[PDB]
């Protein structure tokens, strides 16, 4: 229960649609109400999974 | 009484006939298409490299100066100024998207060049004016100032000896002899519409005067006037009719003004509302208060019936040049234009060809000239014969203009 | 190859008489040893002529299989080397 | 100069399909077992060679200290901006999505030679500085319409249309393969082609066979594809459509079902009718209006032709009008022959039984007859197909078209 309470006390994530990927772990994403962005990926996700 | 499926009878089918090579040929095709995939993700060589210079010149900048241009450099914004007050700054400044502040000048400014309506560099924290700016020029009229010559001479607009004569009077002659109009006491017209059947030569006369202009010429893309936002298209009209007043005697060519407004109605309470606001803004900067002076407007359409009578009034569009079909002397001149630069027999006559194109346009005549050479490539020739053109007339016109009158013709001979 | 058993700059000649006898057929087992021994290695300016000449002998044994491997030749050598 | 900008520095990306379209035994023979195993040999070796390529790389320098600090010089959340004007003192002006405009600097390694007001750039968050410039900027609605795969077989697939096959080859394939004939007479090849006729005749096949055997790239447009609701979103996508085709290869564009894109351009009372009618009036402008055209060919296809706008039918825009009539008693044999290629055919049948007796039916009818007769064999527990399958199949397919016209007035 304490492990359940600490993980919920954390800022939420953003949802954004990927247009298409760049090279070397970079993509091209407009969020919802902003310009587009070139960001970095995490460990568990890959370029070929996009 | 027809049923022929039961799970035991399924095993009859896939063992009868090539039990040797059925799966033996199939999974070879299956895993190679899997291997088409597994090469692609193993390559992964997309490489969208952009932005970077050649890596042999920026080495001096990105040693310390780039780190020197992070923290001391400023992310200041540009704004506009309403006014000022005496003995103090008391500067009133808007953004038109953000709020309106009342701020102070900084130390690096001269307090004289803080005139009203001026773009100025504004701090992010205390919002002080730092750097004044040159004024904004409109970005999309620069995109449509042509700055380029399309190569069509007046010798290619044959069949129109009098329509060019009307069009020479309005455009070319006051720009080169602005004397005889005043020295007799007349004024030239300032708006010419072009109307008629399609493919007749509307664009050619506009393309040929862009060659011999010696003046400012502006092509205007028609559907840039129609925008997504409300009132945005009407603002695009204004910036066009301001910079024309700055320089002297600039030409503005619209094209297919059927699209940007043809009729003003309201019965179902709605519809093309935003199109009407852009279209009526075009009218009030065409006639009204503050007449424009030396701005000549050319328009061209295919459907002149469906246009607004507010544009049909002279004073906005003054000369109605129409294009018709060339009778015989026009067409015989057109064949000599479009077939002089091609390998033909040097003894053929063209007046027999101009007979067989009774109701035809300049586009249809050129299509006959291109098609006749295509018959020469159906055979193995390098020059065109008389029967090459005679089959081309039947291919272009007679294959679509008549099918009952040619076989059952015996009412006319 | 057993006649000129020698140093590797004279064993540049190993790939010559190997595949000059191999003008055209399907002997794909040779085409893999035409790749897998001296493939890349990054080779700091020592046997770079030999991997060119090993690729030189990939050029034949490709021009006779009547277009069956010619599409595969332009598919591989367009992607793998110039890429 | 003479060769200003050397024409946009741009290559072309054609298709990657058609690896080996030679499976020509077309039956369960050991050749196709031998041929496909050869294809297995080369692709496995292409896999293993590039597997050795990412394996035996002992080269590490990363970026010899130059790009590595640069990749740390730029921010990690790289953002997207838009130029408004260029103040060339290494301190320019940009615009964000909301319109917040910032007197940003240029933080180097960007040549000031390919940045124009309108070209989108790359920015920071902490100082908003220009780091790079965004390239290719395609809205992801036109990239969907870019074909990567050759779908079906070549000209030997369709069952005999050779008078009109030679027509479309004169305007698409032959000017691209061998443009030496045209300079000897100075005649430009035709640009626009209409495919028209009754439905079920072969219009969609003739585009797919061209898209199979080609060298330039290919674009498909399904009818009401360029229609949106934001009153300017319609004509804006048409500009980007021809922009992508012009920037890439000397390629062709296939826009199908253009009966929903043109009808005689009349003026009426509906307000949503005009943004329909306006988008379809500037396609006229991009096609054969001002400036030039480039090497872009357009292929268009309908069922009905008389309900079109006469501004599109005129030459200059479309130079070929091609009829696809219903077949004859001769090339219809080729339709039945091809659609009965790989099916076990009993020797009792005569192909000319159903051809000569009935003289009305399309090519798409014949494919339905061949599939239905194959279903009748499994319906009565058979592999081979006899005449009695085609007797029941020629009935069951054709009972979807009404009884008749007039009675025996004429004689
Ligand atoms: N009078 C003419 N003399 C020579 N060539 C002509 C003439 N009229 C038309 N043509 C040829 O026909 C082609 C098409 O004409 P164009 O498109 O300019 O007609 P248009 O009236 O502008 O068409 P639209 O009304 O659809 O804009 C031109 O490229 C030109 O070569
Ligand atoms: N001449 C032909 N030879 C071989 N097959 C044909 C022929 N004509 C039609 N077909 C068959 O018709 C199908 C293709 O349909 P088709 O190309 O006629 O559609 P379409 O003309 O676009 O029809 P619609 O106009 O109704 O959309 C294919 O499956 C093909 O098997
Ligand atoms: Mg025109
Ligand atoms: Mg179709």
């Amino acid at each position: 229960l304490r492990e359940e309470l600490q993980l919920l006390q954390e800022q939420g994530s953003y949802v954004g649609e990927v247009v298409r990927a760049m090279d070397k772990k970079k993509v091209l994403v407009k969020v919802h109400p902003e310009g587009k962005f070139v960001v970095d990926v995490d460990k568990n996700i890959d370029i070929n999974d996009v | 009484p027809i049923r022929a499926l039961d799970e035991g009878d399924i095993a009859l089918l896939k063992t009868y006939g090539q039990s040797t090579y059925s799966r033996q040929i199939k999974q070879v095709e299956d895993d190679i298409q899997q291997l088409l995939k597994k090469i692609n993700e193993l390559t992964g060589i997309k490489e969208s490299d952009t932005g970077l210079a050649p890596p042999a010149l920026w080495d001096l900048a990105a040693d310390k100066q780039t780190l020197q241009s992070e923290q001391p450099l400023q992310v200041a914004r540009c704004t506009k100024i309403i006014n000022a007050d005496s003995e103090d700054p008391k500067y009133i400044i808007n953004v038109k998207q953000f709020a309106k502040f009342v701020v102070d000048l900084s130390d690096q400014v001269a307090p004289t060049d803080i005139e009203e309506g001026m773009r100025v560099g504004v701090d992010r924290n205390k919002y002080q004016i730092h750097i004044p700016l040159p004024p904004k020029i409109d970005p999309t009229v620069t995109m449509m100032q042509v700055e380029e010559k399309p190569d069509v001479t007046y010798s290619d607009v044959g069949g129109c000896k009098e329509q060019i004569e009307k069009l020479r009077e309005v455009v070319e002659t006051p720009l080169l002899h602005p004397e005889r109009f005043v020295n007799l006491g007349i004024e030239p017209p300032k708006g010419v519409l072009l109307f008629g059947p399609p493919g007749t030569g509307k664009t050619l006369c506009a393309r040929a005067v862009a060659n011999r202009t010696d003046a400012c010429f502006i092509r205007v893309i028609g559907s840039e006037l129609v925008q997504k936002y409300v009132g945005e298209g009407a603002r695009m009209v204004r910036e066009l009719f301001e910079m024309a007043r700055t320089k002297k005697a600039c030409l503005i060519f619209f094209d297919e003004i059927d699209a940007i407004g043809g009729a003003r109605f309201d019965d179902g309470a709605g519809g093309d509302n935003e199109v009407q606001r852009t279209m009526l803004e075009l009218i009030n900067q065409l006639d009204g208060f503050d007449p424009r002076g030396n701005i000549k407007v050319l328009m061209a359409t295919n459907r002149p019936d469906t246009l607004d009578p507010a544009l049909m009034r002279p004073g906005r569009l003054d000369r109605k040049i129409e294009f018709s079909l060339p009778d015989l002397e026009g067409r015989t001149h057109i064949f000599k234009i479009h077939a002089r630069s091609m390998s033909v027999e040097r003894d053929i006559r063209f007046e027999l060809l101009a007979r067989l194109c009774p109701n035809s346009t300049g586009a249809e005549i050129r299509s006959v000239c291109t098609e006749a050479g295509m018959f020469a490539i159906r055979a193995r020739r390098k020059i065109a014969t008389e029967k090459d053109f005679l089959e081309a007339v039947n291919k272009v016109i007679k294959s679509y203009a008549k099918f009952s009158a040619t076989p059952r013709y015996m009412t006319y001979n | 190859a057993l006649e000129v058993v020698s140093e590797p700059f004279r064993s540049f000649a190993n790939t010559l008489v190997d595949v000059c006898a191999y003008a055209g057929s399907g002997n794909v087992l040779k085409v893999q040893q035409l790749l897998h021994i001296c493939s890349e290695h990054f080779d700091s300016k020592e046997k770079e002529e030999d991997k060119d000449k090993k690729e030189k002998k990939d050029k034949d044994k490709k021009e006779a299989p009547a277009d069956m491997g010619a599409h595969q030749g332009v598919a591989v050598l367009g992607i793998a080397l110039i890429a | 100069p003479t060769r200003v900008g050397k024409k946009k520095k741009k290559t072309k990306g054609p298709d990657a399909a058609s690896k080996l379209p030679l499976v020509t035994p077309h039956t369960q023979c050991r050749l196709k077992l031998l041929k496909l195993e050869r294809i297995k040999d080369y692709l496995l070796m292409e896999e293993e060679f590039i597997r050795n390529q990412e394996q035996m790389k002992p080269l590490e320098e990363k970026q010899e200290e130059e790009r590595s600090k640069v990749d740390d010089l730029r921010g990690t959340p790289m953002s997207v901006g838009t130029l408004e004007e260029i103040i060339d003192d290494n301190h320019a002006i940009v615009s964000t999505s909301v319109g917040s405009e910032h007197y940003v600097s240029i933080l180097s390694f960007v040549d000031k030679d390919l940045l124009e007001p309108g070209c989108s750039v790359l920015l920071n968050h902490k100082v908003h500085a220009v780091i790079g410039v965004l390239m290719d900027d395609t809205d992801p609605l036109v990239t969907v319409m870019k074909v990567e795969k050759a779908p079906q077989e070549t000209y030997a697939d369709i069952g005999g249309l050779d008078n009109q096959i030679q027509e479309i080859k004169e305007s698409v394939e032959l000017p691209l393969t061998h443009p030496e004939y045209y300079e000897e007479m100075g005649i430009k090849p035709p640009k626009g082609v209409i495919l028209y006729g009754p439905p079920g005749t072969g219009k969609t096949l003739l585009a797919k066979a061209v898209a199979n055997q080609t060298s330039a790239t290919f674009l498909r447009v399904v009818g009401s594809e360029l229609i949106q609701k934001y009153l300017g979103d319609g004509p804006k996508l048409v500009r980007e459509l021809f922009r992508v085709a012009e920037e890439h290869a000397p390629s062709i564009v296939f826009i199908d079902e253009i009966d929903a894109i043109g009808t005689k351009r009349y003026d009426s009372n509906s307000g949503g009718e005009r943004e329909i009618q306006r988008t379809m009036l500037e396609l006229l402008n991009q096609l054969d209006g001002f400036d030039s055209r480039g090497d872009v060919k357009v292929i268009m296809a309908t069922n009905r032709i008389e309900t079109l706008d006469p501004a599109l039918i005129r030459p200059g825009r479309i130079d070929r009008k091609i009829e696809f009539p219903l077949p004859d008693e001769k090339t219809k044999k080729r339709i039945f022959q091809i659609h009965t290629s790989r099916m076990t055919l009993a020797d009792d049948v005569t192909l000319d039984d159903l051809i000569m007796a009935k003289d009305d039916l399309s090519g798409a009818d014949i494919k339905a007859i061949c599939t239905e007769a194959g279903l009748m064999a499994l319906r009565e527990r058979r592999m081979k197909v006899t005449n009695e399958d085609f007797k029941k199949s020629k009935e069951n397919v054709l009972y979807k078209k009404q009884e008749g016209t007039p009675e025996g007035l004429y004689l």
